[PDB]
């Protein structure tokens, strides 16, 4: 014959016992079931998304021909699926394909009406073997789909099909739209519960119907690429490897939660996985943490302390970020540094972070840097910088550095951003900002917390600071905002502290180039008393550091002076301060 | 045929074409024929051109009259003549790729086809439910907390129930009008069908399902309701969209809520709805992010937005939202959707816009409403509130909305009431890790008289809870004080809430 | 035969000992063990910058597969390297890569699943005149074929991820770029084959000096 | 190699230039270089740009004193230096 060399029969696959079982889908295969039995067009083409099964409708549609449960006019009937690759495959010469599929359609035609074709992308079907002067299989088929002597269940993608297949009218309109929607996340329950035997069969372990429901439901919320229930199964099949693997290699032989949470974790990087007991009581010294960098200003440290501790406790808002934080405080008091200690501590590196500087933004179409350029113009196919940032690093962090510099109507693509969490870049799709912690720095009332922090409280400076934001910003803006926190001044102590901690980090970076340093508290107290001004922060600090340590310091390390392995001691001149070695 | 040997088949037939010897009667489509012929314009000459247009709504009437016997013949039923002018009327009122009569042909066999499928096996709500406890029936024997026998008893009582009423009536046989307007449903996605009773009694509760999540805000959850009300009802202005409305207030009032509860009415999830950002459209370019990239440009053979995404499913919620953010003259390809709901993209083809409600949310009389929403009647300000719109946009595109509508400030009972809903939101997030959670009715006192402020809406109420509820709580749980199992209280201290393990 | 004609046998080679002793990467080995046991979509595809030693991986892979320190799923296979370069080598007349292709396949589905695939430079499987992907695709959904992709970080954020149905029958093996120590461990551990071909001797301090020069002074 | 129901010679060679069975040495322009062997990956690094300089007018005029005698000894004649300097010269200045 001239089917069994080119087409796949899937009735004996399915009385073989070769195929997924098929549960849910009920509305599409009755459907489906009606078009196949119409007079004319006897042409269903199974348009949806890719990976939400639209196979596996045609292959349960098989099942039930094998079954019995399809209507007495559809009983016996042989789905045979055809392979357009092995038609084109062999045919080099002038009219080889067009004969073997006119062979194809004399055996339809003689197979008495009894075989439902069936074709896997229909777009392939459409430019099938179309050379210089061919007949391609659109055209054949073309006259034997307008009157239903072919059976033919097309299957194609949503997308796809306003590439390929509206591209040619006529036979866009030989084949009838059954619609395959995107299942929802009870159904997907359902379809996993069906497919559990199939991976237990095949991994030889066991899978618990709590990590089937995590599967699910952590599979609609985080990953935004792949689709349902391909995405779940995804969750489900590689937990099972991993544990088959873990079983295999040198313990635990039950797929839990947790283990659907880890490989969740490991796809995105989202932190949905159980607290270790390291990492909790880490977790729960956050604020002393981040007291191991910034020194001062505990209020925003509670207050993004409290913002992740929401966040790994489920208790998160989940359709908002995580944080979205506005930083006010006179200059150098560490908002940036604030912002590094998250990232320090989160994902244990300095500039883990994105970061946009928004004195770049000053004009309104620096709006169009950061989303995109639309369809037509010049940065197209480049995207967004905060699109791809994020899309491409669904958990991290957002800066919004120096924020009161740009344009007042920057402000607007946030408004989307701090409701929602989502941003719709210039190529027609929307990032999801449900896991970042957006950060806003700004200085707007510094003059008036340098003048009043004293002899006021913090409810009413906080009071009057977010009134003048309100002068300078809108009601809608300031409204979504989850804590404007206030920035105090710094005071002698704290920025003696912050010397304490710029020369501990000098001592480990000099102590990994191999060199051992130690110091008076009477140098201290010269680094203390001579860069202090709270009008400038602890970068007057920092640069006195730098250079009343720092010019004699590499001045006599690279004269060799200074041998490795010995003590150096940080001495006091009169004035000045200079470095011995015993 | 062509190869090397290039003899084409338009070359061999061509002078028997030319000189008349070859009656070739030929039939070809409309941009095939520009396609493929028109290059090759020596063999265009060869050809007369007979046009074959588009026949008319009652011309397709007459046609379907004499095939009718035929697909009678075939599925072994009859057709009914309510269901031949109803396949003719809606197949051209409401699918718009297809041309007559090739879609009223469709209509028709589909539901004869249907029809058949009924008389051979079963009817349709026996299959519903037949399939539903063979799903249950599998679901309950692989769960071996349930909360599901309940619901397979409930299924097979109603199949049960179905099943004795069928066999008293041993239905329909024939094609009427209904069966059309079934497949109609089922082919595009526009709910044409008659209403059964379930849905009706869902419909007429619209208001009362709505402020479920909509607390307050009674003249614009009126007006959505009375616009699906005349879109099912089967009255609305055929050559318009269903409901071009345009919300107007403070800050956080329930503006994208009121939209949000539109989606999760009308297609069960918040966001199943066309959402239109249009804070990003501060420039004239999005103009072209939304209609798409013109013929020659870059994004051309991607499509736009607003058009494709609606000609995927026709029937949708379209939101605009922050439509103040804008440039002021992105609002005339707004002129062509709400006044005839076509909508012209950059490859060509008019996409068709007359069975989706636009809403456009904004806040364009804020410190108006604010000002004056106590002692002033609803009318007067709705008509200074459209004065401030007047001095915003253009008086063509305000002519062109079907209600503008105005949101008022939120009350102290209407704080009370959200505190609940969020309260409960999230007793359902927290009861999936396995916490129970009470309140007392003191601590609501605290919740409510400490997330209040005339200005702000009712997000400071939302900001409220999340500090003095969900930071104290995160904090224990993470702490492991807070063990599952039993209930946690929230009571009060003398100014903070803590919570309990009793 | 069409996999003799195409592809090359790797694990044939190793045992004959000609590749390179692969140290470190382990857990990318791993990883790609994780996706190859799967039951649908068993084609890990290895992503990262070019240079990175990627093709490492999967030499590594058969060795560990000629040695044994594979799990009980993976003693016997054999990782053929395709050449998607040499199957559109002469594409005059119509369907003569898919007479090819479908050679390949053939002769992947007699061997009854004992074949890990090993298809580098996988931007190339994309474009190919419908063409390439659409024969594989069905064979890659269903887990019978065990296409270890290779490809770039661009390329597959080019290519791959405009199609979304070939990108969902792959799966991400983020490969990451070594730090200058693990640079310092794969020198030294290359260090041997190079003495016993050049016949010279190499200073470990100009090793170290090498790997900390090259990672400083070429971006 | 352009043929039918066979292979070419580049990609039945490419087999043998990743086995270390292949000494091969390459020539070819610069530009056919920049499409053909760059956009490859095998092709590209089992290939190093051994790049050939266009030589100087005193290299030219050493190379036709290299070969001045086997052109005598072909054609009969005799070929003067200060004609070489001056054929290297207007040959550079002159032929494009
Ligand atoms: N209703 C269902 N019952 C059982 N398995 C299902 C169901 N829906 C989807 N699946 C599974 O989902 C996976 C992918 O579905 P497929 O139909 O293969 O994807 P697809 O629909 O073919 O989309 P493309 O175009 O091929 S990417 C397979 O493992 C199916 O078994
Ligand atoms: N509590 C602190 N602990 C440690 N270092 C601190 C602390 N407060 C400030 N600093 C130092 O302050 C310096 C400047 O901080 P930045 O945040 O970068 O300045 P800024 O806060 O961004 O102010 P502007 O308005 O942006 S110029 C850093 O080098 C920090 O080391
Ligand atoms: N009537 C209400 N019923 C229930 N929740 C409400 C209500 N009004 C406001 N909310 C809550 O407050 C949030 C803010 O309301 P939104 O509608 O998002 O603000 P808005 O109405 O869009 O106004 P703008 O100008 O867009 S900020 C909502 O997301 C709800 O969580
Ligand atoms: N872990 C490793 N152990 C031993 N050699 C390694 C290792 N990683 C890289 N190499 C060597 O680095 C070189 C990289 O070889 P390839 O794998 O062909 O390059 P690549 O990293 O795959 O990058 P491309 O994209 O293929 S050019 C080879 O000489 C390898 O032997
Ligand atoms: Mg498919
Ligand atoms: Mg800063
Ligand atoms: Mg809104
Ligand atoms: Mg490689």
């Amino acid at each position: 014959q001239a089917l069994k060399k080119y087409t796949i029969d899937l009735t004996e696959r399915a009385e073989q016992g070769k195929l997924d079982p098929v549960i849910g889908r009920d509305e599409e295969i009755r459907r489906t079931i009606q078009v196949l039995q119409r007079r004319t067009k006897n042409n269903p083409v199974l348009i949806g998304e890719p990976g939400v099964g639209k196979t596996a409708i045609v292959e349960g549609l098989a099942q039930r021909i094998i079954n019995g449960e399809v209507p007495e006019g559809l009983k016996g009937r042989r789905v045979l699926a055809l392979d357009m690759g092995a038609l084109v495959a062999g045919a080099k010469y002038r009219g080889e394909f067009e004969e073997r599929l006119k062979g194809v359609l004399n055996d339809l035609a003689k197979q008495e009406g009894n075989v439902i074709l069936f074709i896997d992308a229909l777009h392939t079907m459409v430019g099938a073997g179309k050379a210089d002067g061919a007949m391609d299989a659109g055209n054949m088929l073309k006259p034997a789909l307008a009157r239903g002597e072919l059976h033919c269940v097309g299957a194609t993608t949503l997308d796809e099909y306003r590439q390929y297949i509206e591209k040619d009218a006529a036979l866009e309109r030989r084949f009838q739209k059954v619609f395959v929607a995107e299942p929802s996340v009870e159904d997907t329950i359902a379809i996993l519960r069906g497919l559990k035997e199939r991976y237990e069969l095949h991994h030889h372990v066991q899978i618990t119907d709590p990590a089937i429901v995590a599967a699910a439901t952590l599979s609609h919320r985080y990953i935004a690429d792949r689709q349902l229930p391909d995405k779940a199964i995804d969750l489900i099949d590689e937990a099972a490897s991993s544990i088959r693997m873990q079983i295999d290699s040198k313990l635990r032989n039950k797929v839990t939660d947790a283990e659907i949470a880890e490989v969740l974790a490991r796809w995105t990087g989202i932190p949905v996985s159980r607290m270790m007991e390291s990492e909790r009581e880490k977790l729960l010294r956050m604020e002393q943490e981040l007291h191991h960098r910034v020194i001062g200003q505990n209020e925003a440290v509670d207050a993004v302390s409290n913002a992740i501790r929401r966040s790994r406790a489920g208790l998160a808002d989940p359709n908002r970020p995580i944080g979205s934080f506005l930083f006010l405080g006179p200059t150098g008091v560490g908002k940036t540094e604030l912002c590094k200690a998250l990232a320090n501590f989160m994902f244990d590196s300095d500039e883990a972070m994105v970061r946009i500087d928004m004195s770049e933004f000053m004009e309104k179409h620096s709006v169009s840097r950061l989303v995109g350029a639309p369809p037509g113009y010049v940065g197209y196919e480049e995207g967004g910088y905060l699109t791809e940032a994020v899309r491409r690093r669904p958990y991290s962090v957002i800066l919004l550095d120096a924020v009161e510099k740009a344009h007042p109507d920057v402000f607007n693509i946030l408004l989307q951003v701090l409701d929602d969490g989502r941003l719709t870049d210039g190529q027609g799709r929307t990032v999801d900002f449900r896991n970042t912690v957006v950060i806003m720095t700004s200085n707007l009332g510094s003059d008036l917390i340098q003048e009043r922090f004293g002899e006021l409280d913090y409810a009413h400076m906080k009071e009057l600071v977010l009134g003048v934001v309100s002068h300078n910003f809108r009601p809608e803006f300031i409204n979504r905002i989850d804590e404007v926190v206030v920035f105090h001044p710094l005071g002698e102590q704290h920025i003696a502290s912050i010397a304490q901690i710029q020369l501990k980090r000098l001592y480990k970076r000099l102590e990994e180039r191999g060199y051992e340093i130690h110091i008076s508290d009477e140098a201290l107290k010269l680094l203390s008393e001579n860069g202090y001004d709270p009008v400038y922060g602890a970068r007057p600090l920092k640069r006195a550091i730098q250079q009343q340590i720092e010019n004699p310091l590499a001045q006599q390390i690279l004269s060799g002076e200074l041998v490795p392995g010995k003590v150096i001691r940080l001495e006091v001149n009169e004035d000045r301060i200079v470095a011995v070695q015993h | 045929g062509k190869a090397d040997g290039a003899m084409d088949a338009g070359n061999m037939l061509k002078p028997a074409l030319a000189r008349g010897e070859l009656h070739c009667v030929g039939a070809t489509t409309l941009d095939e024929y520009r396609q493929y012929i028109e290059k090759d314009a020596a063999l265009e000459r060869r050809f007369q051109k007979v046009f074959v247009a588009e026949p008319s709504v009652e011309d397709t009437i007459a046609i379907l009259r004499g095939l009718k016997e035929r697909y009678e013949l075939h599925h072994h039923v009859q057709i009914t003549d309510p269901a031949i002018v109803a396949a003719a009327t809606l197949s051209h009122r409401y699918i718009a790729d297809r041309q007559l009569p090739d879609k009223a042909i469709d209509l028709i066999d589909e539901a004869a086809s249907s029809i058949r499928m009924q008389i051979d096996s079963k009817p349709e709500e026996l299959d519903r439910l037949d399939r539903r406890i063979i799903q249950l029936k599998l679901e309950q024997q692989a769960l071996m907390l349930d909360m599901l026998n309940e619901e397979l008893s409930d299924k097979e009582r109603q199949y049960s129930e179905l099943e004795e009423e069928w066999k008293a009536e041993k239905l329909r046989n024939k094609v009427t009008d209904a069966e059309i307007a079934e497949v109609l449903a089922r082919w595009t996605g526009i709910p044409v069908s008659r209403m059964m009773e379930s849905e009706r009694e869902k419909l007429l509760r619209m208001e009362q399902e709505l402020h479920h999540r909509v607390i307050g805000q009674n003249e614009a959850v009126d007006a959505v309701s009375n616009a699906i009300r005349r879109s099912r009802a089967g009255l609305a202005d055929p050559n318009r969209p269903i409901g071009s409305f345009l919300f107007l207030g403070p800050t956080g009032v329930g503006k994208t809520e009121l939209c949000k509860a539109l989606a999760n009415f009308m297609f069960d999830s918040d966001e199943a709805m066309v959402r239109i950002d249009m804070s990003e459209f501060m420039e004239k370019h999005s103009v072209s992010r939304l209609v798409g990239a013109p013929p020659g440009y870059v994004g051309y053979e991607e499509g736009g937005y607003l058009t494709e995404a609606v000609r995927r499913r026709p029937y949708s919620v379209i939101l605009l939202d922050a439509v103040e953010k804008a440039h002021p003259d992105v609002f005339n390809i707004l002129l062509q959707v709400l006044d005839d709901g076509r909508l012209t993209d950059g490859q060509g083809r008019t996409v068709d816009f007359r069975n989706t409600v636009v809403i456009m949310t904004s806040n364009l009389g804020s410190d108006l409403i604010q000002e004056r929403f106590g002692e002033l009647d609803y009318a007067h300000m709705k008509e200074l509130v459209l004065g401030v719109v007047s001095h915003n946009f253009r008086p063509e595109f305000i002519n062109r909305i079907d209600e503008v509508v105005v949101f008022h400030p939120l009350g102290e009972q209407h704080i009370a009431s959200i505190a609940q809903i969020q309260l409960k939101r999230l007793y359902k997030r927290l009861e999936e890790r396995g916490y129970e959670i009470h309140i007392s009715d003191e601590a609501l006192k605290l919740l409510s008289e400490n997330g209040y402020d005339p200005v702000y809406g009712a997000r400071p109420l939302k900001r409220a809870i999340q500090q003095q509820i969900e930071n104290p709580l995160a904090q224990q749980i993470l702490s492991g004080e807070l063990v599952p199992g039993k209930v946690i209280r929230l009571e009060v201290n003398e100014d903070r809430i803590v919570a309990v393990q009793h």
